[PDB]
């Protein structure tokens, strides 16, 4: 139980990675526009 | 409402402005972002048409 709770907590990193990648996608479209 | 597509990119806040149809986008706000919209494609035409005003060619 303690170890699964630890795994479940790190799932916060995944969506943070998720949001940042959204910004990287838009920012790259900008560079591509140049 | 505004244009048919006005929110391509990041930040759900611009997406909020879009889906909510806020009549205003503060300069102070839009300074804090990039590519506030990308009305760029190769398909169709928006919000206009041509072939009018018979004046000009007569000049």
């Amino acid at each position: 139980e303690t170890k699964v709770d630890r795994i479940l907590s790190s799932q916060s990193l995944i969506q943070t990675i998720k949001n940042d990648i959204v910004g990287l996608k838009a920012g790259m479209a900008t560079l591509e526009g140049m | 409402v505004w244009p048919p597509l006005n929110l391509p990119g990041n930040a759900s806040k611009g997406l909020t402005e879009l889906m909510n149809d806020n009549t205003e986008i503060s300069y102070e706000f839009t300074l804090k972002h990039w590519k506030e919209v990308s009305l760029i494609k190769f398909k169709k035409c928006f919000d206009a048409d041509a072939g009018e005003e018979l004046s000009i060619f007569m000049k």
